[PDB]
């Protein structure tokens, strides 16, 4: 019989920075 | 069991065409031959959940005397060295060799993923052998297929192309109307008491679509049963008679139904229930007469912008100086308009994942537009709606894509699916210009800093629930408290409230201590000079003068 | 005996009102039948448990099916699904059938969540076949046959809309955190069984529990049983061969052992971010006699005389925020606060929620506030509110606005579309002039309590306060150190007293090194104080001094237009 | 090697971890050479991936658990030694964190004696001119 298969492989994110203004 | 014709409510276009797709082709080929044209093959069938497309499914097959298959996506395929293409095969072969029968397959989605994102080797191999026999079967077999999707986006358009595909109905939701039909379609078989007038249950039922207002029936009949079965002390052993031709459904069932229910669109954002009313803000009557005129107008009196042929104005954005009832407006809308009411908090919907925010908001505006009529209350929009500028601290112009969505989700509004956009802001001027456009959030409503009488008012209107003495005049403080806000006069009240429940408590277990070594329980049952005397040498003002010079300036800008 | 322990409708309790509802629900078309036939309408036949966990869903369901004379069948969540492909609908139709053929039977759904997510958040293939099945099943024809199907969830907000419609789930029964009474009655049903001394006062027990719920009520019966039996474990020996007779009855499990794990558990909620319990007493805090009667008078009686506040028909003032010079000892109040007060603390630092990733701070903050307004009564310690309350506009250049966002959403969560049943915040900043406008509006932080440098009754109070503990001479005055300290601060008290206690262990270390070499000191000495005052300096200047009291007198100024006011 | 032992997969980057220390501690008493680990092993506190939590838990478990070792050393490498949970840097999984620093001048002397050990070349050469030039190189 042909089996079935769950995969999950991965997502993306965001990330966040700071600036100075001199 | 017994379902036709006269069970299925609403959608009367939708259901003629497929009264005629479906007994045409099967009760008449030789008119179809006749006039020469190769009656169609295949017609699908999407909307939201519960507007009766398999209850209308069930009606076609009973009133329909051709044999009939009943196919459910997921239930085709198998272990068994993929049986579901020889499961499928002989559906086809059964259907065809039978009789001319009619085929219908129930949630095509479950079984009718894109090819791109469905990962595997059998979903290909069940897919391109749908396709294969929808191609396969002929004009002249006399069989025809329905198709029944809640999603309609999750299929891939090569099974929508046409000689396969080709018929699309969209049943979508009913109108005042159609739910009026409903309901005389849903109550014909249940004794109703002689008050009951549909019309109005009917005026007031806004998001409810198709299955709700059944939902809606069997909780008020729930509430009549058991609003006489305690008065009757019906015990577990026994049976009741003389009750049982008595027991009829009254109104106010009806009303505490609809208060107590919500359109199942709505089930998942619903807020729990927070009386507020029209008279407990006793200020700013003119923005009261103006917000409820401007929202009801569209609601109650249609024909009036259609003989005028214009579209009235839809959204609009509250500002002002802190703590004024803005967020207590939104309260008192969301509470007694007799319309739908989504509110959001601005942080909520930003995230760390990428594109699930403005997916999140077209989740929202999908629900508002559904369920329409509603009310979007944004309070804090000064987290939202920022200048752009170049100051590039932002992640990839991560808010930039927000706002651009939300302008793009917001500015495709219809008259049609009337949904009302509530801004509340407490500093103007960080808001995009973008939002002052007349087809987006146009109207500017400023709350003013209240006048002596709105003063009183508020007083009087904020402690209606309150015992009072009988001889106090609040003129007076109004003529003391000029620039405080109504949070002030909430300070002001609950500090005079709370010295009169020391002297309460004082006198409570003073009492007590004489009395271990009934009469009054508050020898102070109301507040009393004194205290709010003494509540109001401790009062404070809310709003410095600055804030009122730049809002003024705000103002004095339009 | 499974039969005793066998959980009847009587256990469950605290929530009798979705008792109701659901033995209504069962029962009425299982024992009226020709009643639902006379009124016209078919009753609902799907029901959605939800909530909090150890709440009593689970035992509710147990109830329900020792009690209703219909087949039962249970259903876990994950248990349907299987490596080879296509047997989890088998498994559901083979259970759907086998249910319904024998006799009219309830289904329940236990942890729906791990089968339901979204329909178009999962990118598996199984899941959606098992979701689509269970929506066939559910709805089509011959969808049911005197049958109701029951689902319990912690999450209902991962749940596929379609299965929240009529005629897959009707009704959603929230059976959330129980009141006093519900606590109470939970708190008897659970001592039914052991053997309580006549000391015992149950209601007490109740009024001082705060947030806990159903198995936390368990777990702190469970755990003064345990304390009793450590108790009285210690006077009789291991005799690992058997129990005497004589002592395993008379046990009594007194009410101090219920005192004593009620000051030791947590709610179940609250153990996530449990701070340590610092010891703090009112005698500890020295001066700021008004400050600490104020705090007390709005803490206590919302939380303990509701019946008052029902009377006069007017919600309880709920904010606080102390603001003064560094070290006049705020921080020290709240250390009280968090010790003595009954209602439960959540100690946050300023900066300590901010978070690297996009929008997570929003989330922190609305994951604290709906943990605190889960278990309340609360009381929240906002220490240094300036760190997250900045003006704004004025940061051009910032990560995004992520501070405005941050003070924006507070500010919304604090007020906005939440009941506001008991959440006390208190603020402590030593720079309030940066504080956002908004904050210190009424209906959020009304109330803004000046602690100024104490006076020299109030600095005797305070030097008092810190010897409590430490032995003194019997020959020592106090007020000469009050009359000659006028501008100091409770820390710079402290600092003297700490700087007497190092001359003190020096001499009495080397004098116990000569000592050894071929306790001479019983207590400190005047001279140690006399030594120990020579290096005292003044902690604020008096730039801050005036900065505050421009402030303060800024803030009286604004409180013009009063007079005597008669009526 | 380094990034070879993690799969999309659930559940292979693990059983692929387990079978090597299975099959290694079967044949005979052995030596691990687990080299970039901080490709395997980064803060389970700053990382987001699943897998990466899962193949660090199951790292931890098989070091150190119920009979975890029997005659067997395992040694590592990496280019920095801070981006590494603590967990894994305590004695037991990793005892003793020994540096190699970039070649000394003798040391290059040594390797260029090393090299030339079997190339014919000119007599006129001479290796300690070169290796001082050489500085900055390493290996
Ligand atoms: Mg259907
Ligand atoms: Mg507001
Ligand atoms: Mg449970
Ligand atoms: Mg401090």
């Amino acid at each position: 019989a042909a089996a079935a298969a769950a995969a999950a492989a991965a997502a993306a994110a965001v990330a966040v920075a700071v600036a100075v203004a001199a | 069991n017994e379902v036709g014709y006269d069970d299925i409510g609403g959608c009367r276009k939708q259901m003629a065409q497929i009264r005629e797709m479906v007994e045409l082709p099967l009760r008449h080929p030789q008119l179809f031959k006749a006039i020469g044209i190769k009656p169609p093959r295949g017609v699908l069938m999407y909307g939201p959940p519960g507007t009766g497309k398999t209850l209308m499914a069930r009606a076609v097959a009973n009133e329909t005397g051709a044999f009939f298959f009943l196919i459910n996506g997921p239930e085709v395929m198998s272990k068994m060295a993929g049986e579901s293409e020889s499961n499928l095969r002989k559906a086809f072969e059964e259907a065809e060799k039978n009789a001319p029968a009619i085929i219908f397959i129930d949630e095509i989605d479950s079984i009718a993923p894109k090819r791109d994102k469905t990962n595997g080797e059998v979903e290909r191999r069940v897919v391109s052998q749908l396709l294969t026999l929808m191609d396969g079967m002929k004009a002249r077999s006399n069989v025809v297929v329905i198709a029944a999707t809640n999603r309609p986006n999750s299929i891939d358009p090569a099974l929508r192309r046409f000689g396969r595909f080709d018929r699309e109905v969209d049943i979508g939701i009913p109108d005042a109307t159609g739910r009026l039909e409903v309901l005389r379609i849903h109550t014909k078989n249940m004794k109703l008491a002689d008050d009951v007038d549909l019309e109005a249950l009917a005026a007031e039922t806004h998001g409810y679509v198709g299955a709700d207002i059944a939902s809606l029936c069997s909780e008020a009949a729930m509430q009549q049963i058991r609003e006489k079965m305690d008065l009757i002390d019906l015990d577990e052993d026994e049976i009741d008679a003389e009750v049982l031709d008595s027991l009829g459904v009254t109104m106010d069932n009806f009303r505490f139904a609809l208060g107590n229910s919500n359109p199942s669109a709505l089930r998942e954002t619903v807020v729990e229930s927070v009386n507020v009313t029209w008279d407990d803000v006793g200020g700013l009557d003119e923005i009261k007469e103006e917000l409820k005129e401007t929202v009801e107008y569209p609601v109650l009196h249609p024909d009036q912008y259609t003989k005028f042929g214009l579209s009235p104005s839809k959204g609009v954005l509250f500002y002002g100086p802190p703590g004024t009832g803005k967020t207590l407006l939104a309260k008192a809308v969301a509470t007694e308009v007799s319309a739908n009411f989504i509110s959001v908090k601005g942080p909520e919907l930003l995230s760390m994942w990428y594109g699930e925010s403005e997916s999140n908001i077209r989740d929202i505006f999908d629900k508002a537009r559904a369920a329409a009529p509603t009310v979007v209350f944004l309070d804090e929009l000064d987290s939202i709606a920022k200048a752009r500028g170049g100051s590039l601290g932002d992640a990839g112009g991560a808010s930039d894509r927000v706002v651009n969505q939300l302008l793009t989700e917001m500015d495709g509004m219809n008259a049609k699916k009337n949904v009302f956009v509530i801004g509340a802001t407490n500093r103007p001027d960080q808001i995009d210009p973008a939002i002052l456009r007349p087809g987006r959030l146009d109207q500017l409503i400023y709350v003013p800093l209240p006048d002596e009488n709105a003063r009183l008012s508020i007083l009087n209107a904020q402690l209606r629930k309150t015992p009072l003495e009988p001889g106090l005049e609040l003129t007076a403080i109004a003529k003391a408290t000029q620039g405080f806000s109504g949070a002030d006069l909430l300070y002001i009240v609950q500090r005079a409230a709370k010295y009169a429940i020391k002297d309460s408590i004082e006198a409570h277990r003073q009492h007590e201590a004489e009395k271990e070594v009934e009469p009054e329980v508050d020898p102070v049952p109301y507040i009393t000079k004194e205290h709010f005397a003494e509540a109001m040498k401790t009062a404070k003002r809310s709003v410095s003068d600055a804030e009122l010079r730049r809002y003024e300036a705000y103002s004095q800008q339009m």
